[PDB]
């Protein structure tokens, strides 16, 4: 699998991956905040 | 990128992604213990 | 830092005022005396907008709104808390935009190019000045200016349009719209043609003026050519703004009724007024 | 005053000529003419036009659509030429009412609108194929057809794709001057003020941005036109002082700049995104958002009423 | 009402709007990459070493060279990474990176500031037919001035102070774009010297019967120093740049020089 | 009649003719579908 | 204007076999649809 | 009528014909879906 | 493109389209067994 | 039949087919989701 | 069928494929969240 | 993992971190100010 | 701290500083004129 | 930590800091003025 | 790839390691104090 780093420059790969993973993580935290059950800051009951 | 550099990068990359996934798995386990996210037939 | 070709152009001179004192760069930006006065008015007006947000009911960016004085003030200066803030921001914004135009002139002088850009930007300034100064002065109150707020200026557009029953029927507004749509059409065509000539496709050589002219002759039977399209594209954008200004100087200062009812002159023309 | 290069003072003439293309079924039609006033703004040559099979198809479909509209407009004033002129802007051909769904309505109750709309749609899509194939014949990129596809996407969204999502044609656009303006007014009011539709806000930003960019770019190329800047593809393939000074004016003004090629990509994308974001704003209306002001209140655009 | 909902608060229109913002950010990155196909990397203003303030987006900042294929069979790369020499015939008024340069000698002949030009190809622009595009009417017999217009030939050439620089002796026309690009002026001083005058640096004044080509850019003394061209019937892109830059410098330097 | 094919290019004739006849045929089928009596798919009664 | 006879004849064989297959499948499709629901109404409609 | 290929280019013929046939088929399927009797997905009764 | 490689492409193309149609045919069969899509006289 | 690949570029053919088949497939799945009977995610009864 | 990598550049293929697969996956998860039965975050009863 | 500075310019990494961390921190403080429970300036009761 | 003038030109710094201080002074006077307690020209009671 | 000035030009750094810190300070004072408890110019009771 | 030596990379990595540990140490202290003031994981009955 190490051959992938000859197809792609590791510098571009790491910055691209870090950008992708941050935006994905940020989306998931905002999605949870949009729910009642998982918004930890407002903290509704599990009725 | 030389084969020797690619193999060295892959070694560090493999170690790093497994640490990242290991920490994330621990984060998910704690969140599951707090509030699970698969509802039963009656919902939550 | 500099572009690979920049250094040879960074010569002294071309300032309108202030001499050598301001004739320098901060990174990529040229300063000049109108750079300083741009910053003066920009910081003042921006901080006064943020102050108006602190005075107002919400920090939600979309909802922030600094409002002109009540029409009951007429053209008097209002107290700061009662619309005077909007008045200071307005004239600071005029100062900032005028400084920006004059700073562009200095940059044109230094580069030996013509003054078309600050001249064209002068129509943006005149459109803003028409909405916040000329129209409310001719209507006799600052309270006819638009409020400075992301949604509230759109609310003012809505309120102002429906004040004349239906703003689509304003004839100058129809012509303004036509020129805005024509500008976007012409820009789409112009961007596409240059890119299609520069990027003919893999294994193809870059095309030149004969091909560029031939594409629009083949498709639509005319080509304005590479110089004409920049003349046209400029004139279209500036004419769209001029007719926008006219449509607003008509609505309120001159014509006060329903725009749908204005068109009834057409149906009353004697050769078909049965 | 120096020469501002707004109008060509002295203009030259030569034998009319154009780039070669492969022989088709149809030659280039018409005798090339020249007009003096077009030669002041731009090139003087009212050149020949290419027809081709796709051109025949598009014009035939389009002519039939225009006849169906025009005949219905004149029929609506009981064939009177005086009342036609008197009422022209107010005349329109209306889509069918909602009870017909997407089937064929009776001719007088919007069936003619459906036929005219289909024929106009087909003509426009054939004109897209024309704009595409004329570029390939000249061995040029297809950028103009793909820009045109964005305009078509809004046109189709207005006329057909949203009706398909709504299940009927009743809120489609009537063919008529003041009628299509009245449709625009009523559509905004029925869905709770289009100012609060964020994709309409995006579409406006790109509409304003297009006029901004063409004012900036048109003024820029004229400012460097005494340095050869109007010869843009030549400047793209061998950077002259005109392209250097255009870049530096904007860099020194606002801190950043394009190239002579890339400014045309900024131009292309802004005009495209105007109609693309427009089309999305139309397709979301009534299908997933029924009142845009209420959506705006939910998402913080306005205080709760 | 539940119609649009994705969660309690989240809905389809909101999701589609953030999908647009993600696309638009990616498009700006693409557009800024294209903007960097000329002039980059950035250099230190004083030393000319490759330096600038950069974040981690530097790694996506400059694109791989695209190759333009020219109809001569030559190519142009963008970025080509060629850059101007660090030394110029001028010195800074103050030692800071942001300071302006003062010309060491005559800036119009030293080609600094608005007299500066790009080192374009020493090749003429070509017609589609492969002939040189920009040529004197003497060599383009199928071209003519439209019968409605004043022909510039034989008119006096006059500066903004009313001194005669010379007379127009030919038009140079662009065969590809079908326009006048230069007037060929025989000078009044050193008679027999001929110089090119960019046509967009002129207008014809015809308020008085002996109509004339007025030139706002430079004064009559400066015409003797207009850059020369190697051939009598064609002009390279570099020679075009050199000539046009010289006149564009007149608005800043002609009352200095 | 054959002299017509020396006056007109047979390819231009057939393309124009095929275009015209398809558009006309399509128009007529759509017109009949826009009627009660002749819309064969809806199939109203002969009352 | 078109192709020389030999390759016109070559093309015409592959064309003719393809169009006959296409029509053959379409005829079978129309037959099955007719058996399901015919599309010519009687005097009283469907 | 093999001489039709002596009259028209087979490559542009096939591209045009394949496109025409798809558009025509798609139109007919859409027209049928717009009817009660022949919309197979909603499948109304013939009301016997 | 040569004759010999055009014949090579045609063989792999023929193999691929038969697999694609085979999977699609099985997909349609399972959907039909769940809910058929040709109604009877009384509809569904 | 293989001569069709002398007439059309195999790379363009595969790109064209893949684009066409995906857009067609996606259309048909969305059509079925609009129906009551075949919307598998909502799963209405065959009453 | 490994000859497909002589038709297509593996580098561009993987970028396009990963872009396609992510957007498809993201679409499918949002579709499920729009449903009552399969929205796991709101978790309605069956 | 000091080898990461053989991939990346340390100056660019610091510029990137400072930019990212400031905007992330500013986002989190603004999110908390939007809540009742964690808006320290308005200081609602833990009802 | 006199070394600061080996980093910044006295003439430029003085004009920039004078510009900054004037904007700051104007801002504060405008802020006070927006208040009840400190609008000296309106002169509300305490 | 003095090695930071071999990475970053002090002149650039000080201009960046001065701007950033002023904008931040001005933001924080305006935030407090928008509150009931900490607006010192209105001076509401606690 | 960054053009700095192994020695400069190791020198930077030492300072970087100390700096990020200090930054994360202050952040951990900040989070502990906020948790003592108002914890941010709700129980089943909410807050
Ligand atoms: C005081 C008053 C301040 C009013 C508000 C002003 C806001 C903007 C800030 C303006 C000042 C920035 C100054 C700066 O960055 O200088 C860098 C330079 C050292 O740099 P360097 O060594 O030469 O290297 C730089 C180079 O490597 C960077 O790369 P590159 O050269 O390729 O690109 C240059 C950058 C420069 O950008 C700018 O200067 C700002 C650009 C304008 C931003 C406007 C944002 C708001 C509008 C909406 C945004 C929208 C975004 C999407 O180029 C760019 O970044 C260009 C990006 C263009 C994106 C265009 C998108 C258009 C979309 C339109 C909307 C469509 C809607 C559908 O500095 C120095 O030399 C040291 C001395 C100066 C220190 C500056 C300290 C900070 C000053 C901050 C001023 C106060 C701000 C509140
Ligand atoms: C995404 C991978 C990578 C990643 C590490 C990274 C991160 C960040 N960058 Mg960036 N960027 C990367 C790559 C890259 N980058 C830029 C540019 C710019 C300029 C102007 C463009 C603009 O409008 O951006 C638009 C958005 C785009 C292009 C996406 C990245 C930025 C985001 C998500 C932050 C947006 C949030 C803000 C509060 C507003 C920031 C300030 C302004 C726009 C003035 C602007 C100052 C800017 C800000 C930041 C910040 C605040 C961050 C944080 C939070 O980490 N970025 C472009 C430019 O011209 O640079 C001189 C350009 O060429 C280019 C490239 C290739
Ligand atoms: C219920 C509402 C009703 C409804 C029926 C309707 C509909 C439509 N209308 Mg309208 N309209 C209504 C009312 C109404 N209508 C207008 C105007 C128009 C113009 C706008 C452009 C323009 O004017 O740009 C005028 C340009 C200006 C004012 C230039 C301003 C910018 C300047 C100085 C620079 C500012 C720079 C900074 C601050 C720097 C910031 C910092 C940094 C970026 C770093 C245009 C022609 C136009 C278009 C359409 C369309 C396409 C439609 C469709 C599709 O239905 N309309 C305005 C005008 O004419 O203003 C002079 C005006 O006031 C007004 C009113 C009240
Ligand atoms: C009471 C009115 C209300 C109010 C709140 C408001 C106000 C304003 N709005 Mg708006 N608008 C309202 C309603 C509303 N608004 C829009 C749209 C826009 C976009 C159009 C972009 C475009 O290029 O259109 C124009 C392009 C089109 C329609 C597509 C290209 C055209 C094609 C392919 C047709 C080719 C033609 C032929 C071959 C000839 C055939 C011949 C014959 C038929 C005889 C644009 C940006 C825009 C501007 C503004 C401004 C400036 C204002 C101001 C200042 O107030 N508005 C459309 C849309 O995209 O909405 C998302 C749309 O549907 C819709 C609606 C219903
Ligand atoms: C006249 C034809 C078109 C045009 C032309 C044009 N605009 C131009 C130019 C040209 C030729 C420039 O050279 C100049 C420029 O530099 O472009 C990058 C500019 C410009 N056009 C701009 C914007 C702009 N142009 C617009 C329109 C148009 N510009 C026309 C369609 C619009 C619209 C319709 O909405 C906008 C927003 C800027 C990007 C730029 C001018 C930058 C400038 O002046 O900078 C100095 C000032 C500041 C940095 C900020 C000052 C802040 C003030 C103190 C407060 C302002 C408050 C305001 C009154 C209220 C805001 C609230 C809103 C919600 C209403
Ligand atoms: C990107 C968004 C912008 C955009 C872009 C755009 N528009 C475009 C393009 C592009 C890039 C094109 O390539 C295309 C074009 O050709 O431009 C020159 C087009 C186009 N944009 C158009 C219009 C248009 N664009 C608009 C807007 C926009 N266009 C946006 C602002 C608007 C509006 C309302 O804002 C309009 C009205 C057209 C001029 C053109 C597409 C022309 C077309 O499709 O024509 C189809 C054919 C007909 C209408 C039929 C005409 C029939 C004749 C009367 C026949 C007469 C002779 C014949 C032989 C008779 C035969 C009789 C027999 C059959 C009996
Ligand atoms: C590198 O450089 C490049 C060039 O060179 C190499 C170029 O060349 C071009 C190409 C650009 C041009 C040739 C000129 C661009 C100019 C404009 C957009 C501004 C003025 C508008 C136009 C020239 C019209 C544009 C549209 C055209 C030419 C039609 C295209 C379509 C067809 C030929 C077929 C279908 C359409 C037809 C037959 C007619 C369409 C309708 C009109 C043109 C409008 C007619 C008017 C009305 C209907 C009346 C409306 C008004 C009314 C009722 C009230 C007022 C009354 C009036 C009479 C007005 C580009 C982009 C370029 O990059
Ligand atoms: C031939 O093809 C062409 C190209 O090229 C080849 C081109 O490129 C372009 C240009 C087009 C593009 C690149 C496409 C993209 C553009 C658009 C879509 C248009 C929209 C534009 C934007 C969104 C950008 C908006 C940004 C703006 C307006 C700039 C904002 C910046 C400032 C206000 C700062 C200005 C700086 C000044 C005046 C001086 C320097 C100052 C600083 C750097 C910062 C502040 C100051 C200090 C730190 C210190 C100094 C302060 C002092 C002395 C005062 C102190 C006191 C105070 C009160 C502050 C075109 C047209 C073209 O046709
Ligand atoms: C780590 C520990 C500390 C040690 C290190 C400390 C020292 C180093 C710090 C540097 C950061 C500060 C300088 C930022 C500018 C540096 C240059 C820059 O552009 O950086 C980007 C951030 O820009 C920027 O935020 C510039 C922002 C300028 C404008 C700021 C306005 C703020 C005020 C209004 C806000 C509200 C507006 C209204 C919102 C509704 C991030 O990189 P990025 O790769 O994308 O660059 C693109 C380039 O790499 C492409 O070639
Ligand atoms: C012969 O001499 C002349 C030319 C003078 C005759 C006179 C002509 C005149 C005067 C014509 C006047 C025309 C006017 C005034 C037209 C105005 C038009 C305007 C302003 C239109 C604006 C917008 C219209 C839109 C966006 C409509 C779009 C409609 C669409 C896309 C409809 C598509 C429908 C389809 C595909 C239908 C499908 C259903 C089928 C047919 C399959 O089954 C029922
Ligand atoms: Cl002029
Ligand atoms: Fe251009």
């Amino acid at each position: 699998m190490w051959r992938i780093w000859q197809l792609f420059d590791p510098r571009q790969a790491l910055v691209g991956l870090a950008t992708f993973l941050f935006v994905l993580a940020l989306l998931i935290h905002f999605i949870l905040l949009s729910t009642e059950r998982f918004n930890w800051l407002e903290g509704a009951s599990t009725k | 990128i030389t084969e020797g550099e690619a193999k060295e990068f892959h070694k560090i990359f493999t170690s790093s992604i497994l640490v990242f996934f290991g920490v994330a798995a621990f984060a998910h386990l704690l969140v599951w213990i707090w509030r699970p996210w698969v509802p039963g037939p009656n919902g939550y | 830092a500099l572009l690979s070709f920049e250094r040879k152009y960074r010569v002294r001179g071309g300032t309108l005022i202030g001499g050598d004192l301001f004739d320098f760069w901060v990174g990529p930006f040229y300063v000049g005396f109108f750079g300083v006065t741009t910053l003066l008015f920009t910081v003042l007006g921006t901080a006064l907008i943020v102050w108006g947000a602190a005075l107002g009911p919400s920090w939600t960016f979309w909802q922030i709104s600094i409002n002109p004085p009540d029409v009951s003030y007429g053209l008097a200066m209002a107290p700061m808390a009662k619309g005077g803030l909007w008045q200071i921001i307005t004239f600071s914004a005029i100062g900032a935009f005028v400084s920006w135009a004059l700073r562009e002139v200095e940059i044109c002088r230094k580069l030996g190019i013509g003054y078309h850009i600050p001249f064209a930007f002068g129509f943006a300034i005149l459109a803003y000045v028409s909405l916040v100064v000329i129209r409310p002065v001719m209507m006799g109150a600052w309270g006819y200016g638009f409020p400075y707020g992301f949604m509230t200026h759109l609310d003012w557009v809505s309120n102002t349009g429906y004040q004349y029953a239906n703003f689509h029927y304003n004839p100058a507004h129809m012509l303004g719209i036509t020129l805005f749509f024509t500008t976007c059409l012409a820009l789409a065509l112009h961007g596409s043609l240059i890119l299609s000539a520069a990027n003919p496709g893999k294994g193809e050589v870059v095309k030149g003026p004969e091909h560029e002219n031939t594409y629009f002759q083949d498709t639509i039977g005319y080509s304005v050519g590479t110089l004409g399209i920049h003349r046209v594209g400029l004139i279209l954008a500036l004419s769209a703004v001029v007719w926008s200004i006219i449509c607003m100087i008509l609505s309120g200062p001159i014509y006060t009724g329903s725009w749908p009812d204005w068109w009834l002159w057409w149906q009353k023309l004697p050769f078909w007024n049965h | 005053s120096e020469y501002q290069n707004i109008l060509t003072g002295v203009q030259v003439r030569t034998a009319p000529h154009s780039a070669p293309i492969a022989k088709g079924i149809f030659p280039r039609l018409g005798k090339p003419g020249f007009s003096y006033w077009l030669g002041k703004i731009g090139d003087a040559q009212i050149g020949p036009i290419y027809l081709g099979t796709t051109g025949v198809l598009s014009l035939v479909f389009g002519f039939f659509a225009i006849e169906i509209i025009g005949f219905n407009l004149l029929a609506s004033v009981n064939w009177s030429p005086m009342e036609f002129g008197r009422q022209f802007f107010w005349l329109g051909l209306e889509p069918p009412a909602a009870e017909y769904g997407l089937g064929f309505a009776p001719l007088a109750e919007g069936g003619w609108w459906q036929i005219a709309g289909f024929f106009l749609t087909t003509s426009i899509l054939l004109w897209w194929v024309r704009m595409y194939r004329r570029a390939r014949a000249l061995k040029m990129g297809t950028h103009t057809a793909w820009a045109f596809a964005s305009a078509i996407f809004l046109f189709l969204s207005l006329g057909f794709i949203r009706p398909l999502l709504m299940g009927n044609f009743s809120e489609s656009v009537p063919f008529g001057i003041f009628p299509h303006l009245e449709w625009t007014n009523s559509f905004s009011l029925n869905y709770g003020n289009f100012f609060y539709n964020p994709f309409h806000m995006l579409s406006i930003a790109f509409l304003y941005g297009s006029a901004l960019l063409f004012a900036m770019h048109g003024a820029t190329i004229l400012a460097v036109s005494r340095l050869g800047g109007d010869r843009e593809v030549e400047q793209i393939t061998d950077r002259g002082t005109a392209a250097e000074r255009a870049a530096l004016f904007w860099r020194w003004t606002m801190g950043f700049n394009a190239t002579m090629e890339s400014i045309h990509r900024w131009a292309w994308w802004f005009a495209v995104l105007c109609t693309f974001t427009g089309a999305i704003g139309i397709l979301l209306t009534g299908t997933v958002v029924d009142n845009w002001f209420e959506w705006g209140v939910k998402h913080g655009l306005a205080p709760a009423p | 009402m539940n119609k649009g909902d994705i969660t309690g608060y989240m809905d389809v229109a909101q999701v589609v709007l953030y999908a647009f913002w993600i696309f638009f950010a990616g498009l700006i990155i693409y557009l800024r990459r294209e903007d960097r196909r000329e002039g980059y990397p950035l250099e230190d203003a004083i030393s000319g070493k490759i330096n600038s303030l950069q974040g981690l987006g530097s790694v996506f900042s400059i694109a791989r060279p695209k190759i333009f294929k020219l109809k001569t069979g030559a190519t142009y790369a963008a970025p080509n990474f060629k850059r101007d020499a660090v030394a110029i015939k001028a010195t800074r008024t103050a030692p800071t990176a942001g300071a302006p340069f003062e010309p060491t000698g005559n800036p119009m002949t030293d080609a600094v500031g608005p007299a500066a030009y790009a080192l374009r190809d020493e090749l003429p622009d070509l017609t589609l037919g492969g002939q040189p595009a920009i040529v004197p009417l003497r060599v383009a017999p199928t071209f003519s001035v439209a019968a409605e217009d004043t022909d510039p030939r034989g008119l006096p050439v006059v500066d903004r102070k009313g001194a005669v620089a010379g007379k127009v002796t030919d038009l140079w026309i662009d065969r590809a774009s079908i326009a006048i690009r230069y007037l060929e002026v025989e000078l009044a001083a050193t008679p027999g010297r001929k110089v090119l005058l960019p046509f967009a640096a002129t207008r014809i004044n015809a308020k008085t019967k002996s109509k004339t080509v007025t030139v706002q850019s430079i004064l009559a003394r400066h015409f003797a120093n207009v850059p020369t061209i190697a051939k009598t019937d064609s002009i390279t892109r570099r020679e075009e740049d050199k000539v046009m830059a010289y006149y564009s410098s007149g608005y800043l330097y002609s009352d200095r020089v």
